């Protein structure tokens, strides 16, 4: 669960730049999608 | 895990002075470091009480 909470907090801090087209936030969201799908495949 | 990526984002974004993101980068830095000092202090106090229990 800590491996997911780290990426969730990182994306939450990347939101605060107030730039939705920032490529780093796009890459963080694409990383969270893969992490959540790999968590759901296990349960 | 959060700090070592936010600081790398700080080094990556501000090789030159980007004045648009300058007012928010300071708030991000202050928020993550004030979170970190509190977490590290609470971890040290917990380990100290666990050492004193014996």
């Amino acid at each position: 669960i800590g491996e997911i909470k780290t990426e969730t907090e990182t994306t939450r801090f990347y939101v605060d730049y107030d730039d939705l087209m920032l490529s780093l936030l796009k890459e963080a969201a694409k990383k969270m999608i893969n992490t959540c799908n790999e968590y759901q495949k296990r349960h | 895990g959060v700090a070592t990526q936010l600081l790398a984002a700080y080094i990556l974004l501000f090789d030159e002075y980007n004045e648009k993101k300058a007012s928010a980068q300071k708030d991000i830095l202050i928020k993550v470091l004030d979170d970190g000092i509190t977490k590290l202090n609470e971890a040290q106090k917990s380990l100290l009480v666990s050492s004193q229990s014996f």
